[PDB]
């Protein structure tokens, strides 16, 4: 499906709060526009129709905006059921699309990352397999990047990664990323250095270890 | 009340074909106007648009997916089936079915289109996981670092999801993080959890994480503690 | 690029 930009894709914000959210889209789509807010584990709920009208039990603190290419969303008091991601879609064209989302979180003062690097267990090396992780604990905003390297050499397409949801109380993010080797190609390097990077820190931190180096 | 649930299977196999059934209530597809579409959600990314089928049997089907799609409906079981051909890894998704109004009419009369803009209901969803792998325990490793402390294991290659993993038998829970578990190209899962600790309690208390993963019957519990 | 079923009723 169709070309929807929503703005922004990630927003922080409290209870009580007035947020707005912005679609717009490649071409002109009329008021054939719809707004969703999909709650974690949940399907997509209706709250916009039309651009702006009001999806019946939908409570009145949503509006919506806008035609042609622009569209607003906005969240007058803003409650603690309303951080979740919201969608827009265009029903103008076929196919049908959606926006990228945009997610809407607890704010939060900044949280730089506790940064830790794992070298594989012997355990995991006799199996002939070498898996490096990196975690980067209790951080804010949830936005951060990870960067492996492997005597210098950047990494790619050899890692994966996966954040928690926020935290409930801490109102943070983790983030596990994990590159995966070969022991025998684990075996031909030294060091493995994981680089993050992210707003609560000034400069990339890099933590790493060499491998044997015991 | 307008009611949508979707069927299937939870797992298929690369290259087979995936029938996702919408059994839905409170409309019938014989209504004027009205469309029942199909969205589908990548685990963690955005929605995105599959196909739709109206009660005229008009259809129409994402321009991507166009050769592997099809959409039927069955208007007296109240359904509409999704059959997705030639499936793979990247169709690992949740699946929905939603209802689109058609226009307002009265006395026979559209009056309205604007309720037409938007899928105002949607089925709670099914995730379906398209891998090839069979049933397989994981393999659980120490997460100890190198050298305020981390510690935590690594349940590396099971299938399928999903695995429960707790610290002390349950007794530690603060300052625990279980990562949501990824699909490596393997088709076989991966995760990771792990604990933060005041360092202090390196030497006071022991960590052993444990894991459960039903599918297989594997249940370890693996204590970790420190580096050399 | 393709107009949706109700573009104009």
């Amino acid at each position: 499906a169709l070309q929807l930009t929503q703005s922004p894709s990630s927003l922080s914000a409290s209870v009580g709060d007035r947020i707005t959210i912005t679609c717009r889209a490649s071409q002109g789509v009329t008021s054939a526009l719809a707004w969703y807010r999909q709650k974690p584990g949940s399907p997509p709920q209706l709250l916009i129709y039309d651009a702006s009208s009001l999806e019946s039990g939908v409570p009145s603190r949503f509006s919506g905006s806008g035609s042609g290419t622009e569209f607003t969303l906005t969240i007058s008091t803003l409650r603690p059921e309303d951080f979740a991601t919201y969608y827009c879609q265009q029903l103008h064209f076929y196919p049908h699309t959606f926006g990228g989302g945009t997610r809407v979180d607890v704010r939060r003062t900044v949280a730089a990352p506790s940064v830790f690097i794992f070298p594989p267990s012997d355990r995991q090396l006799k199996s002939g397999t070498a898996s490096v992780v990196c975690l980067l604990n209790n951080f804010y905003p949830r936005e951060a990047k990870v960067q492996w390297k492997v005597d210098n050499a950047l990494q790619s397409g050899n890692s994966q990664e996966s954040v928690t949801e926020q935290d409930s109380k801490d109102s943070t993010y983790s983030l596990s990323s994990t590159l995966t080797l070969s022991k025998a190609d684990y075996e031909k390097h030294k060091v493995y250095e994981c680089e993050v990077t992210h707003q609560g820190l000034s400069s990339p931190v890099t933590k790493s270890f060499n491998r044997g180096e015991c | 009340r307008i009611t949508l649930k979707e069927s299937g299977p939870p797992l298929v196999k690369p290259t087979q074909t995936l029938t996702l059934t919408c059994s839905f209530s409170g409309f019938s597809l014989s209504d004027f106007g009205v469309g029942v579409g199909w969205i589908r959600q990548p685990p963690g990314k955005a929605l995105e648009w599959l196909a739709i089928i109206y009660s005229d049997d008009d259809k129409r089907y994402s321009p991507s997916l166009n050769t592997r799609l099809t959409i039927t409906k069955d208007t007296s079981k109240n359904q509409v089936v999704l059959v997705m051909t030639r499936v793979s890894p990247v169709d690992t998704a949740t699946y929905f079915c939603a209802h689109r109004r058609g226009p307002t009419t009265l006395f026979g009369v559209p009056i309205a289109r604007g309720p037409v803009n938007a899928m105002d209901v949607w089925g709670q969803g099914i995730t379906v996981t398209i891998s090839s792998t069979s049933t397989k325990g994981p393999s659980v490793f120490p997460l100890a670092p190198c050298s305020t402390a981390a510690l935590g294991c690594l349940v590396k290659d099971y299938f399928p999801e999903p695995v429960t993993v707790s610290w002390n038998s349950g007794a530690l829970t603060s300052g625990v993080h279980t990562f949501p578990a990824v699909l490596q190209s393997s088709g076989l899962y991966s995760l990771s959890s792990v604990v933060t600790v005041p360092s202090s309690s390196l030497g006071t208390q022991t960590y052993t994480c444990n894991v459960n993963h039903k599918p297989s019957n594997t249940k370890v519990d693996k204590r970790v503690e420190p580096k050399s | 690029l393709e107009l949706d079923k109700w573009a104009s009723l």
